[PDB]
């Protein structure tokens, strides 16, 4: 069952830091662009950050630019999301999924239309 | 007569990606190769079919100057007969190549702290390129027996990737600028001579 098992996460105060990671299960990562998504309470899953297959191009949504850094280690089949300066609004369940490359080998935020294999995701809570 | 515009090739502010490599024709001019060796920032300066130290004696019908950026450890693929994703899917020389390959480390220009985004290479193709063929397509590549129907997904790959050069890469991963000079000899008068 093709899947990207999320790890890391937990509870922090505002201004805190987390590093999420997600490891491919049932496939190997190298040629695939991967996105991180988050589902805040009662909301849709939204793309937050994506990285192309080579790691050479990254993209971030407005609300997390400058605070989050996505990266990958293809040899370990893992993608990472470093999260700094965390805010209450970052509270959500976070998931990885494959996204499409752009035609200049960058990455877009939408998961493959096909893709139904969201994981358990991992919980992030930012609170006082 | 007048002097070949090697400066425009070698000192261009921006270089092409290897999959979309640039070609400039050089003709009707004097090619003094002292310029090139004298500017000793070159870490590769090698020729095929001619001796490198004797370029200034030679005449050709036309010279072509192809140029692009690759990784330092891929410069070895820029040669007749070599294999690998650069020689096979991006830029291929003919087995009987006559010309020179020149390369120099461009970390100070082509790497970026955020990761250079524009330098790409092709990493999948249904067949090898022919010599001096150029493929700029971006079709989804069918790696399996399931047809892709133009959609990226499992075993249905995007065919280019970015190098993502960053200043801190180790030297084999740093960007190198490469100029390939082809020395063409047709049954015709010769328009590119050195100071014989
Ligand atoms: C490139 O620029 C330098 C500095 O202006 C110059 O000395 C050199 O000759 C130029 N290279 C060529 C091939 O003209």
């Amino acid at each position: 069952q093709v899947q990207l098992v999320e790890s890391g996460g937990g509870l922090v105060q505002p201004g805190g830091t987390l590093r999420l990671s997600c490891a491919a299960s049932g496939f190997t990562l190298d040629y695939y662009a991967i996105g991180w998504f988050r589902q805040a309470p009662g909301k849709e899953r939204e793309g937050v950050s994506c990285i192309s297959g080579s790691g050479g191009i990254t993209n971030y949504t407005d609300s997390v630019k400058g605070r989050f850094t996505i990266s990958r280690d293809n040899a370990k089949n893992t993608v990472y999301l470093q999260m700094n300066s965390l805010k209450p609004e970052d509270t959500a369940v976070y998931y990885c999924a494959p996204v499409s490359h752009t035609v200049v080998a960058g990455c877009a935020f939408e998961a493959w239309t096909d893709f139904g294999s969201w994981g358990q995701g991992t919980q992030v809570t930012v609170s006082s | 007569t007048n002097l070949c515009p090697f400066g425009e090739v070698f000192n261009a502010t921006r270089f092409a990606s290897v999959y979309a490599w640039n070609r400039k024709r050089i003709s009707n001019c004097v090619a003094d190769y002292s310029v090139l060796y004298n500017s000793a920032s070159f870490s590769t300066f090698k020729c095929y079919g001619v001796s490198p130290t004797k370029l200034n004696d030679l005449c050709f019908t036309n010279v072509y100057a192809d140029s692009f950026v690759i990784r330092g450890d891929e410069v070895r693929q820029i040669a007749p007969g070599q294999t690998g994703k650069i020689a096979d899917y991006n830029y291929k020389l003919p087995d009987d190549f006559t010309g020179c390959v020149i390369a120099w480390n461009s970390n100070n220009l082509d790497s970026k702290v955020g990761g250079n985004y524009n330098y790409l290479y092709r990493l999948f193709r249904k067949s090898n390129l022919k010599p001096f063929e150029r493929d700029i397509s971006t079709e989804i590549y069918q790696a399996g027996s399931t047809p892709c129907n133009g959609v990226e997904g499992f075993n249905c790959y995007f065919p280019l990737q970015s190098y993502g050069f960053q200043p801190t890469n180790g030297v084999g991963y740093q960007p190198y600028r490469v100029v390939v000079l082809s020395f063409e000899l047709l049954h015709a008068p010769a328009t590119v001579c050195g100071p014989k």
